[PDB]
């Protein structure tokens, strides 16, 4: 079972600060610690600071400001990281870990997307993109879901509530006008469409919100 | 039996007690401290005994206040353990000693 | 603190062949060394643990080898699913330090890409909104150029193109060409064409819809 | 006497495996240590890992793919190392050593020449090589043997059973057809051949072959 369970996204207005969840599962011991990480779209891994929760004690990266607070709940095995008055600079995936005391970091949560703007959050519209009527098929046939007009990021595109993995390509999404776009495309053997359901699953964490999409097609 | 050898039994129970919570507050104490080495602990533990019994290799060392503070603990508990060994085993053959001579 | 230097930034290898990633520290720190896998959009994964030593679940064609300085970690037959940023991570001196990483790609097959255009749907119609989406799947070299015509005439506004990054299931690359158009705008046109160039052949690949 | 003993060859197809032996004479001590060395034709030396036959644990070089596997018998003082599943790329000459646990390697075994390869074992065509009637000598004579159309490496060329050395030259075999070719001469002088016979000695190894064929001048 997953051991570290992060909330997927926080949309926090510069300026203000946001209390990060870390609750974690499996073997709990008096020598473990929780480590957060912080990772800016397309650079490396950087290291935040590290807590342990049985005597709850923090340590933290003295090679970056400051803007991280470690606690820990003992009682719902739960660490928690407060960030404050945060700026663009601080928009990234912050990671919880967890290191046994010796040193090596042997699980990893899924990371929650901390996105630092003033715009507002926005659902997104889900729309099925089936072949038109002149299309040609082969052996394959290629269906796929447009995501657009949604804020913050990220989203989770899925197709048949997860069971259908093999011949699927989510593309990175585009922003503009403070909103985002992107598609997700899968590929079936066309003998298997439309005789066996294709529908893709959208979730926007950053608005709790968790829509389908049938693709069927063309009347 | 005997006082020496129940002291004797003690210290050494007493001892593996320090040594454990040693590493235990030896690695609380050096994490947060650029350059400390002592921070993990499967080694913490073995510089506890290395500690206890002083041979003390320079592997692994403290670098703060209170992992020092931890440190002379450690050291101390030691050399009073071993010592407390050799004052039950001088005991012992000083009884012996005294039946031999038939005293 | 700890400096873990990871180059090259990038390793291109051919499908099979075995590859070695390279991390050196500032100074010596035995073989307290670790790495993580990070594939595109996934969290990390531990690999080897003090420098060679295996873990439960992971392939056996990853080790990894070194002490004092210079570490690396090896795979030996690369594959698709090696495809991901890889990082080393020292425990020999507080405070913890990171690599910078290093990407591993594959150089495989050229392969044409598959060419899907995409009429806009009822419901983002019924919105007086109207996408026209292209999609260029599994091609490699990665260097491709899209083109959108209207009725013959090349059109290049309202066009925003998106590339994933080399698929860890088959080396291949794939591109999304959106061209949004006000529903007014879709309206005064008839036939819209997706064209792709690519390296794999001297004629494009075309695809088109009539509105009607 | 030899310490350590190796056969000459192995001929391997590509994808199966060999077991390499390494016989032990002269002082063993429980404080011993075998150990494997490959060298690749024209490349350093490699080290593949050691065994302590006193009580049979083995170590492995981290730095190469593992294809070894090493073990021991007490009894028959004799030490093992199978390699499995080999290529092209493991094809060498596979040395074994002795350490007395203090560092350096003060005896070493022939070598075991091991070839990857599809080709079929061949033992080797001997023909003589005399000089013609027109050929006009000196104070020395120069005679040869031609050792063609064999499978695999190496051989072993020895002239009169290794008591003619001096004035020897066997030239590196070339592969042509899958077959190897090579040549070995020798000068003596003038005045002692035909006189003072002389014959070339041809082991081959992977064929367990040894002919012998004695230089005569030309009819
Ligand atoms: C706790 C044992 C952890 C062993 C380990 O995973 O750590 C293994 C480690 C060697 O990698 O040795 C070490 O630090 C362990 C040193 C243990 C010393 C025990 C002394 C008992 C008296
Ligand atoms: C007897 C000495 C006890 C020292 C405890 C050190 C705790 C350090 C915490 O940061």
């Amino acid at each position: 079972q997953v051991q570290l369970q992060q909330p997927g996204a926080e949309l926090v207005k510069p300026g203000a600060s946001v209390k990060l969840s870390c609750k974690a599962s499996g073997y709990t011991f008096t020598s473990d610690w929780i480590h957060w990480v912080k990772q800016r779209p397309g650079h490396g891994l950087e290291w935040i600071g590290e807590i342990i929760p049985s005597y709850g004690r923090a340590n933290y990266n003295e090679k970056i400001q400051k803007k991280a607070t470690l606690t820990a709940d003992k009682s719902s095995s739960t660490a928690f990281m407060q960030l404050s008055s945060l700026t663009s600079e601080d928009s990234a995936v912050y990671y919880c870990a967890r290191e046994r005391g010796d040193g090596y970091f042997a699980v990893w949560g899924a990371g929650t997307t901390v996105t630092v703007s003033s715009a507002k959050t926005t659902p997104p519209s889900v729309y099925p993109l089936a072949p038109g009527s002149a299309a040609q098929t082969n052996s394959m046939v290629t269906l796929g879901c447009l995501v657009k007009g949604y804020f913050p990021e990220p989203v989770t595109v899925t197709w048949n509530s997860g069971s259908l993995s093999s011949g699927v390509h989510t593309f990175p999404a585009v922003l503009q006008s403070d909103l985002y776009t992107l598609s997700s495309s899968v590929t079936v053997p066309s003998s298997s469409w439309p005789s066996e359901t294709v529908t893709c699953n959208v979730a926007h964490p950053a608005s709790s919100t968790k829509v389908d999409k049938k693709i069927v097609p063309r009347d | 039996s005997a006082l020496h050898w129940r002291a004797a039994g003690a210290a050494t129970v007493l001892l593996v007690i320090v040594l454990l919570a040693g590493s235990y507050l030896a690695v609380l104490a050096e994490r947060g401290a650029p350059g400390a080495q002592l921070i993990t602990y499967p080694r913490a533990l073995w510089w506890s005994v290395e500690t206890a019994t002083t041979v003390g290799y320079g592997d692994l060392y403290p670098v703060t206040l209170w992992g020092r503070c931890v440190a002379v603990v450690v050291m101390v508990a030691g050399i009073t353990s071993f010592g407390l060994v050799t004052a039950a085993l001088a005991t012992w053959f000083v009884g012996r000693e005294q039946e031999r001579r038939g005293h | 603190d700890i400096l873990l230097t990871q180059s090259p930034a990038i390793l291109s290898v051919s499908p099979g062949e075995r590859v070695s990633f390279s991390c050196r520290a500032s100074q010596s720190i035995g073989t307290d060394i670790h790495w993580y896998q990070q594939r595109t959009n996934g969290s990390p994964r531990l690999l080897i643990k003090y420098a060679s030593e295996s873990i439960s679940g992971i392939p056996s064609r990853f080790s990894g080898s070194g002490s004092g300085t210079d570490f690396t970690l090896s795979i030996n037959s690369v594959e698709s699913e090696d495809i991901a940023n890889y990082y080393c991570q020292q425990s020999n001196r507080w405070p913890f330090t990171f690599g910078s990483g290093t990407k591993l790609e594959i150089k495989r097959a050229d392969a044409a890409p598959t060419v899907s255009i995409f009429p806009p749907s009822s419901e983002q119609l019924t919105s007086g909104g109207a996408s026209v989406v292209c999609f260029l799947n599994n091609f490699y070299p990665k260097d491709i150029n899209v083109k959108w015509k209207i009725d013959g005439s090349e059109r290049q506004n309202g066009v925003l193109n998106s590339w994933t990054d080399q698929d860890s299931k088959d080396s291949t690359y794939s591109m999304s060409s959106t061209l949004t158009l006000t529903k007014d705008e879709y309206e005064r046109h008839n036939s819209y064409t997706c064209e792709a160039t690519h390296k794999t052949s001297t004629s494009p690949i075309v695809k088109s819809f009539n509105r009607n």
